[PDB]
């Protein structure tokens, strides 16, 4: 695996910060990693989970 | 004029997902959407989305959107085909339940054409099958449909079989080996309440026939790959056989 | 593919020339003009969101603009992008369009709205593709051979090539506020609302609900609406929310440049004709037309000359 | 082909924006002062007055720069190699082979050996370019070396490398009246003029 | 969301008459529709598209009506090949709707079935399971109900059953029916006699039977 | 979004003639029209007319002409301009006669920018009232309303207030100073059949507090800023009170 | 002339319900309606523009139908913000013109009208005047009739009428009238006796009082 | 043709009567369409495109549509000292003329 | 404004032909299509067939 930064809290990067449905939950707090996990290579499997992989329901 | 083709049919347990995939080919037309479109065992008929499989851009319905993926291959990007033109489109269903069991159609689609119009749907193909149920294959109890002095000699009559407790709808069956077929009835199918399968199948007759002329059931079953071709004699507690 | 549209919205940014030679803020400003393809396509970025139709999703019938503080819809059957005449679309997706294009000294690009309003943006632009091969031509030739160059694909599954966004500025409204009695009532109309003034009163702040403030007219007082749920690309034509920005990850971005063919005609031949020691040509080109020769020895000596009408050469 | 980065710009209200640097390939960075910008619904500053503008950008490589490239090559000397067909007692056959004298091929039990060649004359000079079926003798600016507006004005040491050199001579400019802009000024590509 | 109906459900109407399948929409959709016939046991087909205009394989004895929330389908003669179910589809909405489906059925004079029962086999009781039959021959209409009356009793819920379409003999229907049984339970009943129920038919047919011999 | 803000409400002598001033800011929109519409106290809704505030142009329902003028403030503006956009525009009501009283609003009208047609108003002004009489400025006859000869205890009896003989219609009341708020209805207005204006003001009660209570009401005016205070107890041929 | 109409003159029925009012003109206007909700003490705003587009942030509740001479606005689901006076507009020629709108109205459970009367009082009988007040209050439905029945004769030649709404707590209408002439014409009578007539009453009521005490 | 002012329609002869159109199918057109900025009256005022001729037209209200094309050398004269095509987002302001919008 | 005029009326025995004939003038309009039609008294209005007389071109019924 390889770890995430929420703000202090770590989390693996294929998996979720906060679930179901991370976006639609809380816009202003799925802000917290998208400041900053900009320069680290799980950024596209992050968003993928929380922004677009099998539109927050079931498999891609 | 344009075929549309798709791939086999299928039946599967709750839970697991599935893999449809079609062929366009031989239209005039290139940048036409493929659709798919799916039919409930006789409940109605649904959009589900599409694709224009150039650009890849996809559209589903609310109630299918993160249930299902819609996607296709990239066909030629040289700006070329003088040959005939062709496109291939797979959708997956996943997390099935027993109330996804539909047969499943893609169809060609001339909104994007139409100055990027709602759709309405010009070919179609086959048609697949998809079976959502937890019964594994099984092989059919084959009795005769039994007859008794429920009428006695010289009136109309009919003698028959009963195809009980197998899986699958493809136990096609028929009569004398094919050498009758004037009065037949075979029925289309019955779903048991124990997610299996049962059918009727009979032949019209002179009430004087039975126990002395000669009729047979030839029940085939694909899966199981049985064969059971039998005359189906009256017994019901008394015993005859010609 | 790509529902990131689902947190990306579309916006207002200031625009040059909207048609009148006015300028305006535009729901269509235009922000860069890609134009790397050597077969002369454009990828042209907008502020548009094209292929989504509001409520986050994919539908390639509609388009959505920023309406003052909200998205809208119209149809994908009404835009268009002109240079000198009419342009061809051959692909569109979220900010971006495809088009092939006429030569010409000006890029513009419109729409109309769901009221019958329309739309447009201009920009000065240079579009002059570059001639694949030895002759100028201006429609491919039903004969010809093939040469390589270059093209934005058209698939939308795209890679590599990257956007980024950002919690978008407060957004400033003198109509959140309104004068009556005396005093001014700031209106909100549920958003979330800042306020500040030196009105006789000090005491600005945030709201996400309607009040007055009191004793004041209007002019002595300044609002916006302060926060935002939803981000826009960070543009060179909207300022930035902190001095060191926010929400600073990426997003891809639609069609990819790709090495192609494409076909070039061939000049009809030349009737030639031997003299003393030389070669007489005429010349019949149906567009101008490169001519060179060298010597097959130890110098080539060399010439060329691209000719546009018949000539005879010695 | 260069891109231009312009970040979205920072307007301090009612104070000057602190300028500050960054190590990006020809980096520049300005603050303006005096702004007042509106926006569609009005004035963006709380104060007529006493506003400022920080404005910063820097070049990269394009996304293009993948496809749409050319390559500076030194050319040192040549592996020549040849192609031969030959006729003997109504035998037609071809061979191939290095020049080097030796690397004997052996066809029909005949066998062969050929060059080297006379002639150590090439057309290539000591530097070349290439671009695609094209390639030049050109006199290259060395790396490091090359001026704005002309082939080299942005070099890389591979195509896939991060150590940009850029001279593009980038300067930014003043934000036009009551507009939220970037002006800038900057030599055109020096790549796209010299294709 | 948009909804789609007709006034026929189904269609009864003998070959040689004219059809006027006929559509509503719960909204106002205005053009933007389509017709489609499904033959049984194939896929679907386009017959008119934006209101009234047929498709270039379809003969002209189709064509269309209506532009608002009413539309309607005239077929100039009913023909042997073109006894199907029929479809509207509306798509002035992303909600691309189709209508539900109707049937148009071989209009005909009715006759009563004559009615068969059948015990479960020795084979079957032998297997320890049971299920007593009862079938339908040639009937018309189609919209009877049956019932088992065992030792006298009246019982019916607890039946799986099938119907067979529109005969190529005749145009009849014939019905199947059986009951859910253990194989104690058909042991336990000792008369048998199943019964056929309709508004069409005069009066009930049945057949009787004492069990086993 | 957007806001229209136009003239405070006016009174005036028939005959004479007004003028209404409007403002509109805050739209992204450009060269819209600006119309004005007018309703006799819901009894209608008349459009009588417009301009462009770039073009003039004024523009009329026929209905209007020569009973009134419109017109438009051109500014400034440069081609750029670089702010919110704003606008100025009249109505002129001339030859006033007492049926022009009504409210009359300012609307934005999209039917230049929507291809040069016809449109809807699609934002308003707050409306404005033109009041056009012959009348002095009176201010009220403000007796206190006698409680009728008593029908006693077991129910509900009579208690109210009335207020007669004004000019200038926005008189307001207020019972206890504020301290009675249920139970309280205000008929808002009568036209005394010649100018001058009526109002009464009612508490429905248990028969127990009349003779007792200490029910007094606040009458306020606007001409001479005449204010006012009494008590309501029966008083008429004889008197009885707290 | 385009005639406008809009067919109930008031629709009225609980939160929860259906509103759905319905507008006619002349000839037709194909397109080019729009509809408005209109609130006491404010001027008009927008809901729907052409037959069917919801207007700038008008939430989900309201949808517009019809064509040619025909049309309608429906709202889901009443919610108690939407009770309004409501308008339908045409803008298919230079006369834009409004119909002549319908009030949308709290229904609830019956209550009947009490009656009260009151004499003059010392100011006015100073000032050679006597005025008197008859009331309907609190009451639903409000379609009550009233007379001053002054000697039981019509009193009207001098006495005027006046309305208040429903209350937004209460639900319920109420009436206020005035006779009033000279204090020497006021003593022409000894039974000053208004009436009513009303829906919720089993028969119309009286209550009566006497000059000089 | 009942002499209002209207703003939506226009009139023009048929025959020997006036009659009416809409001014939302009135096009002018150099080399390619031109925007039409202001109307009234016998006036227009456009902006076009270079090109060596000018065409101005509408359709009736019987859909029949009309045309007129006189030779006509547009080019507009160059301001300051740069043959720019369209106005820049950055740049000077310098003086010049334009034909004001008002009817007045 | 227009005005069409035709050749005077005719009688004729069955088994035989007829030229019948009109012109057209003052309009401002160049290409309109000249069209005709018949009615007997027992009879409706019925088009023909008609031509643009710069093309021929006919069309019919």
């Amino acid at each position: 695996p390889v770890m995430c930064l929420l703000a202090n809290t770590t989390f693996p990067c294929s998996q979720p910060p906060c679930t179901p449905c991370c976006y639609e939950k809380e816009p202003e707090e799925t802000l917290r990693m998208l400041e900053d996990n900009v320069m680290r290579p799980g950024y596209y499997q992050l968003l993928q989970a929380s922004l677009t992989c099998s539109p927050h329901r079931q498999r891609r | 004029q344009v075929q549309l083709v798709q791939s086999g049919a299928e039946v599967k347990k709750p839970g697991s997902a599935v893999k449809v995939s079609c062929k366009a080919s031989g239209g005039t037309l290139r940048k036409y959407a493929i659709s798919w479109l799916r039919q409930a065992p006789g409940q109605g008929l649904e959009w589900m989305g599409g694709i224009i499989p150039i650009f890849g851009t996809a559209n589903y319905a609310q109630k299918f959107q993160g249930r299902v993926t819609i996607t296709a291959d990239e066909s030629t990007t040289t700006p070329y085909t003088t040959t005939p033109y062709t496109s291939t489109a797979y959708i997956e269903l996943t997390s099935l339940r027993s109330e996804d069991t539909a047969v499943y159609y893609c169809a060609r689609d001339l909104g994007p054409l139409t100055g990027y119009s709602y759709s309405y749907f010009d070919y179609w193909g086959q048609g697949t099958l998809v079976t959502v149920s937890s019964a594994s294959t099984k092989g059919p109890s084959v009795f005769p449909l039994a007859p008794s002095s429920k009428s006695t000699s010289g009136g109309t009559a009919a003698l028959g079989c009963l195809v009980k407790d197998y899986f699958p709808e493809p136990v096609t069956v028929s009569w004398n080996s094919g050498a009758l077929t004037s009065g037949v009835h075979t029925f289309p199918a019955v779903l048991q309440s124990s997610g299996l399968y049962s059918l009727s199948s009979v032949v019209t007759v002179p009430s004087s026939s039975l126990g002395t002329q000669t009729y047979i059931c030839n029940v085939n079953h694909k899966p199981s790959n049985t064969k059971v071709d039998k005359k189906v004699e009256p017994k019901s507690c008394d015993k005859t056989h010609t | 593919n790509f529902n990131v549209y689902k947190a990306i919205r579309p916006y207002l940014a200031h625009c040059p020339d909207c048609g009148e030679g006015h300028s305006c803020h535009s729901p269509v400003a235009l922000e860069r003009i890609r134009n790397e393809a050597t077969d002369g396509t454009l990828k042209i970025q907008v502020s548009l969101q094209i292929g989504i139709k509001t409520d986050d999703s994919h539908d390639w019938t509609k388009l959505r603009y920023m309406d003052n503080h909200m998205p809208a819809d119209a149809e994908r059957a009404r835009l268009f992008v002109r240079t000198s005449a009419p342009c061809t679309i051959t692909g569109t997706m979220g900010h971006f369009i495809l088009a092939r294009c006429p030569k010409g000294e000006t890029l513009t690009v419109g729409f109309t709205d769901g009221r019958k309003i329309s739309h447009s943006c201009t920009h000065p632009f240079h579009h002059d593709p570059p001639v694949i091969g030895r002759e100028k031509f201006h429609s491919r030739p039903q004969h010809g051979r093939e040469l390589p160059c270059s093209t934005y694909a058209q698939s939308t599954a795209a890679t590599a090539e990257e956007i980024e966004v950002h919690m978008p500025p407060d957004t400033p409204d003198r109509t959140l506020m309104s004068q009556q009695s005396g005093n001014v009532k700031i209106t909100v109309n549920s958003q979330t609302v800042r306020y500040k003034c030196n009105c006789g009163d000090s005491n600005e702040g945030l709201t996400t609900t309607d009040k007055v403030i009191n004793n004041c007219k209007v002019d002595q007082c300044h609002a916006a609406v302060t926060n935002h749920k939803k981000w826009q690309y960070n543009s060179p034509l909207v300022p930035r929310n902190a001095e060191l920005g926010d929400r600073k990850g990426k997003v891809h971005i639609p069609f990819p440049l790709a090495n192609v063919t494409c076909r070039v005609p061939k000049a009809r031949n030349p009737t030639v004709t031997y003299g003393k020691n030389q070669v007489i040509m005429l010349l019949y080109p149906d567009h101008p037309t490169l001519l060179s020769y060298r010597n097959m020895g130890e110098e080539p000596n060399y010439q060329e000359e691209w000719v546009t009408h018949k000539k005879e050469i010695r | 082909e260069y891109k231009t980065v312009i970040p979205s710009p920072y307007v301090k209200c009612c104070g000057t924006a602190e300028c500050k640097d960054k190590s990006l390939p020809d980096y520049s960075c300005k603050v303006f002062t005096g702004v007042y910008p509106f926006m569609w619904g009005g004035a963006y500053c709380f104060c007529d007055t006493e506003n400022t503008q920080l404005s910063e950008a820097h070049v990269e490589k394009s996304e293009s720069c993948k496809t749409e490239f050319a390559s500076a090559y030194r050319a040192h000397t040549a592996s020549a190699s040849a192609k031969l067909r030959v006729l003997y007692q109504g035998n037609n056959v071809t061979v191939s082979a290095y020049a080097n004298g030796d690397h004997a091929v052996t066809v029909k039990d005949a066998k062969f050996i050929v060059g080297p060649m006379s002639s150590a004359w090439t057309p290539f000079d000591n530097k070349i370019v290439v671009y695609k079926g094209d390639v030049y003798n050109m006199d290259y600016p060395p790396f490091g070396a090359g001026r704005p507006g002309q082939f080299g004005d942005i070099q890389s040491r591979t195509p896939e490398s991060e150590d940009v050199y850029a001279n593009t001579q980038l300067v930014l400019q003043r934000p036009s009246a009551g507009t939220v802009h970037v002006p800038y000024s900057q030599a055109p590509s020096g790549f796209k003029y010299w294709l | 969301e948009i909804v789609m109906t007709q006034s026929p459900a189904t269609l009864s109407l003998s070959p040689g008459e004219r059809a006027t399948l006929s559509c509503r929409a719960s909204q106002s959709v205005s053009s933007y529709l389509a017709w489609y016939q499904q033959k049984p046991g194939q896929a679907p087909r386009l017959l008119i598209y934006d209101a009234s205009n047929r498709a270039t394989g379809i003969p002209d004895r189709f064509s269309g009506s209506g532009s608002g929330t009413d539309f309607t389908l005239t077929i100039s003669r009913l023909e042997p090949e073109d006894f199907a179910v029929y479809y509207c589809q509306q798509y002035a909405n992303s909600r691309r709707t189709f209508g539900q489906g109707t049937k148009v059925e071989i209009k005909r004079t009715v006759a009563a079935p004559s009615v068969f029962i059948f015990p479960p086999s020795d084979e079957q009781l032998k297997s320890g399971t049971a299920s007593v039959v009862c079938l339908l021959n040639n009937f018309y209409p189609r919209e009877a109900k049956v019932q088992w009356k065992v030792d006298n009793a009246l019982q019916s819920g607890n039946s799986q059953e099938s119907v067979t379409e529109q005969d190529s003999k005749d145009s009849t229907y014939s019905l199947s029916s059986t009951l859910t049984l253990s194989k104690a339970d058909y042991e336990k009943h000792k008369v048998y006699a199943c019964e056929v129920t309709h508004q069409g038919l005069s009066s009930p047919v049945t057949k009787s039977f004492n069990r086993g011999e």
